[PDB]
């Protein structure tokens, strides 16, 4: 089955999708096609936990009821450079107004 | 017996199941002979029924609180297939994939009473989108108008 | 495939497939329209008036577009929160999609 | 000298009977004579009024039980077994309806019955 992801970096979020039964490397490889920086340059973290290579992405958690179209999970995303490691930081998004009292 | 959209008073029995695969309150509308909306009981999400209808009967299913289109079969009319060797017609309903701004309008509606529309901080045109609520008889003049046009 | 990104008002970059992007019918006239140098589309969109937390609601509403559009999979809901609303509605209107 | 009430016996034994048959309720609790309570009007339904040339409901027939038009426990059958009879004519086989009025056709038989068991 499918899994509906926002692989997140920074201010950079990808939209993608990958089965179930794919591993954390395979999901380094779609993120190499699109950033240019090969898996052993990446981290990939559900929250704070750094995802293992070897994995399923059901393995890590991200399965057809918790990483949807409409409401895909979130993939944290460091770069190592060499001796260099930065740390996993993610931007928030902005915050929508206070529900106007008509809508309440 | 008169517009293009109506039933056929064919006096010939046919058993359909009515199925919502659909997270809303399926209204099924059947039409009269003159193609007139008539309202049938209604289905609750994920309840299917065996109901009796005839050959070349007229239905489309709408959400029963807001009157929201559905689809049946992947289209917007069902009038049952030929009835082989005693086979039920299955009717299949789900939501259709409604465009963001349907699906907003739909959202905002359930959430502002009609008269508070016009207080919202939008764009002018969007009160009257809010305003334009889904109605069976516009549709059926836009499916009517569709064959109508497609008679050529 | 081919990715397009989007950028929202904050600064927020947002990279989707091209096809799922041409899902709005403005974003779609953006990037048939010339680009740089010799390229005849675009494959970048900036939006001074769509915020984050707008923009990627309008991508997940892209990738869900896509996956149920003409499909035999039941079709689930488009969930929408009370507070994004009507900041979607005007994105959604804008967008022509 | 037909002005003539039928002796309270017969009124209290055809209201007996048409009273089972209006209460009566299938296993899931449905009042099965619910719709053959009152026809459909000329204007709700005109393809009913032009195929069945006599119309009868279960109002019609208790009715006919205070107004001692039926004047036996037979004529009080002719009538139910009409209402049914109508029913299926325009429903045909298949409809819930069709299906309702077997039900009530039986239920009105067996009440008749338990009647005929009272009196001998
Ligand atoms: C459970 C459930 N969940 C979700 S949907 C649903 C459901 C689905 C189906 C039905 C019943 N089926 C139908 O009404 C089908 C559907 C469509 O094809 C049209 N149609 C018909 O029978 C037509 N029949 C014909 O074309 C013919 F019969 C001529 C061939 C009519 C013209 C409408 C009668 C149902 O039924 C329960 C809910 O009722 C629906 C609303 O209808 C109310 C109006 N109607 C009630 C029945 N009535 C009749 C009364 C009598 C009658 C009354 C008193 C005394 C004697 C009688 O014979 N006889 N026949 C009737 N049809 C006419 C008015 C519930």
């Amino acid at each position: 089955m499918d899994v509906f992801l926002m692989i997140r970096r920074h201010k950079t979020t990808i939209f993608t999708d990958a089965k179930e039964s794919s591993t954390v490397f395979e999901l380094k490889r779609i993120v190499e096609g699109i950033l240019k920086r090969p898996p052993d340059e990446q981290r990939l973290y559900k929250d704070d936990q750094l995802l293992d290579d070897g994995k399923t992405l059901g393995e890590c958690g991200f399965t057809s009821q918790t990483a949807r179209p409409q409401a895909p999970a979130t993939v944290g995303l460091a770069f190592r450079a060499d001796d260099t490691f930065e740390a996993l930081c993610i931007e928030p998004f902005s915050s929508p107004p206070e529900l106007p009292d008509v809508m309440k | 017996p008169r517009p293009v959209l109506r039933s056929v008073n064919s006096r010939e029995p046919s058993q359909v199941i009515f199925c919502n695969r659909s997270p809303r309150v399926v209204l099924p509308v059947w039409l009269n002979f003159d193609g007139e909306p008539q309202p049938y009981p209604t289905l609750p999400p994920g309840t299917g029924r065996r109901i009796h209808s005839y050959r070349g009967h007229l239905w489309l299913f709408r959400d029963a609180g807001t009157h929201d289109g559905l689809l049946v079969n992947q289209t917007e009319l069902f009038v049952p297939s030929l009835n082989v060797d005693g086979q039920p017609i299955f009717a299949n309903i789900t939501l259709p994939v409604y465009t963001l701004k349907e699906r907003c309008l739909q959202v905002v509606r359930s959430l502002v009473k009609p008269e508070n529309y016009r207080r919202l901080d939008i764009v002018r045109s969007l009160y009257e989108d809010l305003e334009d609520h889904p109605n069976v008889q516009k549709d059926l003049e836009r499916l009517t108008q569709e064959r109508i046009a497609h008679q050529r | 495939m081919m990715y397009v990104k989007l950028i929202s008002s904050d600064g927020h970059e947002f990279i989707v497939k091209r096809e799922h992007a041409l899902t709005s019918g403005t974003i779609k006239a953006m990037l048939s329209g010339p680009g740089q140098f010799a390229e005849n589309e675009t494959n970048e969109v900036n939006f001074r008036e769509i915020p984050s937390h707008v923009l990627s609601k309008v991508c997940m509403y892209f990738t869900y577009k896509v996956r149920y559009t003409n499909s035999s999979t039941e079709i689930p809901e488009f969930p929408i929160a009370p507070e994004i609303a009507l900041e979607l509605l005007m994105a959604a209107n804008f967008l022509d999609c | 000298e037909k002005l003539s009430p039928n002796p309270p016996k017969l009124t209290k034994q055809m209201n007996a009977i048409i009273d089972t048959v209006i209460n009566y309720k299938d296993s899931s609790g449905r009042q099965l004579s619910e719709v053959f309570i009152q026809l459909p009007s000329r204007k709700e339904l005109p393809e009913y009024y032009e195929l069945i040339r006599k119309p009868v409901d279960f109002k019609k027939i208790k009715e006919r039980i205070r107004n001692h038009k039926y004047r036996s426990l037979g004529d009080l059958e002719k009538d139910v077994m009409l209402l049914c009879h109508n029913a299926q004519t325009f429903n045909l086989e298949g409809s819930q309806i069709y299906e309702d009025s077997i039900v009530l056709q039986s239920v009105f038989k067996s009440a008749r019955q338990k009647i005929a068991k009272e009196e001998e």
